[PDB]
């Protein structure tokens, strides 16, 4: 568009609630695929998005798994892994980042998100019952 | 009210008027949608001049005041859709109706300005309408709102004004 | 069914080897390679 | 979208962060057993009994509460250690 | 040289299936075809055809608003059984099994218990 542009855009309604936000110490995202190149592309996308949102991210590669079987005729299934560990992100940041990267998850790739929420002791355990 | 609305919807204007007289005779009231139906019927009634029909519309509005029914956007939009049939003589009645809507707290929709634009296009009023509407976001309130921009652009075609 | 379980208490792809082979050879089963 | 493995919840708390005396700590360790790792001083309670995840989280919190309370309690019977 | 909003006024006022059809007719006035892919995803999300992200594996399932104590403590349903015989032992085993069952609802567990009640009442 060189001239015809939207004069204004309706930004979505994001309300600042009164409740306190959830806190995640860690957030491990393990993605599995049959293709190493797709996992490398997804790692690049996820890491760039994490940088652009200010989240602290580290990436490592868990060992691959190979399930072989027979009907001779020998068949194989490869599973390659990429682990993205995010650190010190609140509840809203985690939700928005996860929505983005899960909607952009490529076909043939599965995800397992482990969230480690930080919580205080319950009030009812602080001191013994008398 | 259901019978009257059905009658007017299928072009039974005279029968609708008769049933409304019966409604009055029974000491019952009518709803706002019923009165919109009646306004449409009174205008669509054949063999009457502009002044007589406008007087009937005013009588119906005075009845609405009498029965304690408050109008909505559809009533005045119906009045303007009707006034569109009467060309030059209807322009100042239409402006009066627009002033009434803005006075009684009912915000005009796109369908209202559509009706005004077409009743006037048969034209410097479009400039005033645009000066009003600049920067506003609209929401669906009348079925004829989707006819506005079309009509509006027609004026910019006929008036040969690019800035408008 | 449930009654039978109660009285007892009181006491991978689901295709044929052939049809699997055809799809696996044509590359229609995602992830299945040859060794 | 259902997955049976999403109901699991794991609570991890350091016993040094709980208000336990010598006897209370000894009782809690003996009660929990292998859930307590001596090297890390961490008690790890994993709940998956209930169908949902909020229910398993509530159950883990309840288990921790009752374990603490029964660690702070001395039965008559305790005297024969 | 004045706007059309200042001048003489009427002065006359101051301050079912019909409704459903009028509402659907108001729906049409902004009924445009999709403009791009994001709009299509938005429409499918609103219609409920598309999943809601971030993925929640327990979406649309609440288990009748049950709480954990209704799953884990099922021993209040053994009140009408014998309190100290071997039947108490067997039903304690049954309820210990049922309280460890994540695949059943509370209603199905209590139905199992009630079947046991009926069977042992007959025998």
């Amino acid at each position: 568009l060189h001239v015809d542009v939207p004069k204004d855009l309706t930004k979505p309604v994001v309300t600042i609630s009164d409740e306190p936000d959830i806190l995640y110490k860690r957030l491990s995202v393990l993605v599995k695929g049959h293709d190493k190149a797709v996992l490398d592309s997804y790692e690049y996308f996820a890491v760039l998005a994490a940088k652009e949102l200010g989240i602290s991210i580290k990436v490592h590669e868990p060992p691959r798994k190979i399930e072989r079987f027979t009907l001779r005729v020998q068949y194989e299934m490869r599973t390659l892994y990429r682990c993205l560990e995010l650190e010190h992100l609140t509840g809203s940041t985690a939700d928005v980042y996860l929505e983005y990267i899960q909607r952009n998850l490529p076909e043939g790739v599965a995800m397992e998100v482990t969230k480690t929420q930080l919580e205080q002791l319950p009030e009812h355990i602080k001191e013994p019952i008398w | 009210c259901t019978m009257i609305r059905g009658m007017v919807k299928h072009r039974a204007y005279e029968q609708a008027l008769n049933l409304y007289t019966e409604l009055l005779n029974n000491r019952l009231h009518a709803d706002v949608y019923t009165f919109n139906a009646l306004i449409e019927a009174t205008v669509c009634a054949i063999n009457e001049k502009f002044e007589e029909k406008w007087s009937k519309i005013l009588e119906l509005l005075r009845h609405m005041v009498a029965q304690k029914v408050k109008p909505n956007l559809q009533t005045f939009n119906t009045i303007l859709k009707c006034l569109r049939r009467f060309h030059v003589f209807a322009r100042s009645p239409a402006l009066q109706v627009l002033r009434e809507m803005k006075a009684i707290g009912i915000e005009p929709s796109l369908a209202t300005y559509h009706h005004i634009i077409r009743l006037f296009d048969q034209s410097f009023i479009i400039y005033d309408i645009m000066n009003e509407l600049m920067g506003k976001r609209f929401s669906p309130k009348d079925p004829d709102d989707d006819k506005f921009f079309q009509s509006a652009m027609s004026i910019c075609s006929s008036l040969r004004d690019l800035e408008l | 069914a449930d009654e039978r379980l109660r009285i007892n208490s009181l006491r991978r792809w689901r295709l044929s080897r052939i049809v699997f082979r055809h799809l696996a050879d044509h590359g229609q089963l995602s992830g299945i390679q040859r060794a | 979208v259902r997955n049976p493995r999403a109901r699991v919840v794991v609570l991890r708390v350091k016993l040094s962060s709980l208000n336990l005396d010598d006897h209370a700590k000894k009782k809690l360790i003996k009660l929990v057993g292998e859930r307590y790792c001596k090297t890390t001083d961490v008690l790890t309670i994993k709940t998956d009994r209930c169908p949902l995840r909020r229910q398993n989280y509530d159950y883990a919190v309840y288990l921790l509460t009752v374990l603490y309370h029964e660690s702070w309690n001395t039965e008559e019977w305790e005297k024969s250690k | 040289r004045k706007n059309i909003f200042t001048g003489k006024r009427l002065n006359i006022f101051d301050m079912s299936l019909w409704d459903v059809e009028f509402a659907k007719q108001l729906a049409t006035v902004n009924e445009q075809p999709l403009q791009n892919g994001f709009e299509e995803l938005i429409q499918w999300t609103k219609e409920g055809k598309l999943w809601e992200f971030p993925i929640n594996n327990e979406a649309g399932f609440d288990d009748d608003g049950s709480e954990f104590h209704e799953h884990i403590f099922l021993e209040k349903h053994l009140e009408s059984f014998p309190k100290q015989g071997p039947i108490r032992h067997f039903m304690e085993l049954v309820t210990c099994g049922l309280s460890k069952n994540p695949y059943l609802s509370v209603k199905q567990k209590v139905e199992h218990i009630e079947w046991f009640r009926n069977y042992f009442n007959e025998k």
